[PDB]
Formats: structure tokens, sequence, C-alpha cells
């Protein structure tokens, strides 16, 4: 996306133009959580071993 | 589909391109708007 | 509204700054033939600075 701030997308663009750019920013923040929580399951398995 | 609401009027040739969702004009702002989820077709014909 | 303008190869670039803009001839009224915006929302012209 052009800017990572969600106030700089939806208030600077059309509502058909925002929902393409907002859904790229949510899915990039979902993949940052899917790298985080999967890493916390692997590294706690070495603690419990 | 269920039923249809036919909106029939006479509009000038400068404003005739703005029947669409998300447009800006004299007739588009202050008279006739369309939402983004609106579904239908636009049929135009020359009445001159 | 000026009487004489310039050409397409050499135009007149006017720098307009430090004032309060009136968008009512470009948004509320339409005397003008076409309004084409690309990266800017046309309703949000009076919002962003």
């Amino acid at each position: 996306a052009i800017s990572s701030v969600l106030n700089d997308i939806f208030s600077r663009l059309d509502p058909p133009e925002a929902e393409v750019q907002i859904d790229r920013l949510i899915t990039g923040r979902l993949q940052s959580l899917q790298t985080y929580v999967t890493q916390q399951l692997i590294r706690a398995a070495e603690i419990r071993a | 589909f269920t039923n249809v609401y036919a909106d029939s009027f006479v509009i000038r040739g400068d404003e005739v391109r703005q029947i669409a969702p998300g447009q800006t004009g004299n007739i588009a702002d202050y008279n006739y708007k369309l939402p983004d989820d609106f579904t239908g077709c636009v049929i135009a014909w020359n009445s001159n | 509204n000026a009487t004489r303008f310039a050409s397409v190869y050499a135009w007149n670039r006017k720098r307009i700054s430090n004032c309060v803009a009136d968008y009512s001839v470009l948004y509320n009224l339409a005397p003008f033939f076409t309004f084409k915006c690309y990266g800017v929302s046309p309703t949000k012209l009076n919002d962003l600075c």
C-alpha cells in the first residue's frame, strides 16, 4: 500500500478505492501474527522438553 | 430477481455521463446519487 | 477566468499558497465540462490539506 496508516487510507480515498488498500494492510498484519504465534508454539516445545 | 424500480427522467448531455455510483456534479450531488452496492443498468437514447 | 492563456509546450505555472481554498466552483457548482480526479477523492477535496 501507499501508506501504512489506516487513517491515511480511508479518509484520503474513495470507499471503493479504500477497501482494496485496507484489505492489503489487514492481511499483511494477519501474516505477521501467523509468523509470531507459530514461532511461540515451536520455541515453547523446546522449553517443555 | 424480485422487482425493478424504473427511474425515467430527462437529463442534459453534460450531466448524462454521471449516472453511475460515486460521481460528482450538479445533478449528481444535489439530486440523484447511487450507492456503491447498487445493481442495474443504464440505457441512454437521443431524444433531440 | 483570465483572457489570454498559454500553449501546451510552454504553459504558465502559478504558485498558490498560504490561503483558504474555495472548492465550491469545482464541487458544489459545475460550470465546467469535465472533472477528472485520479489519486484524490472528489468529495474529500475540502477535507485534506
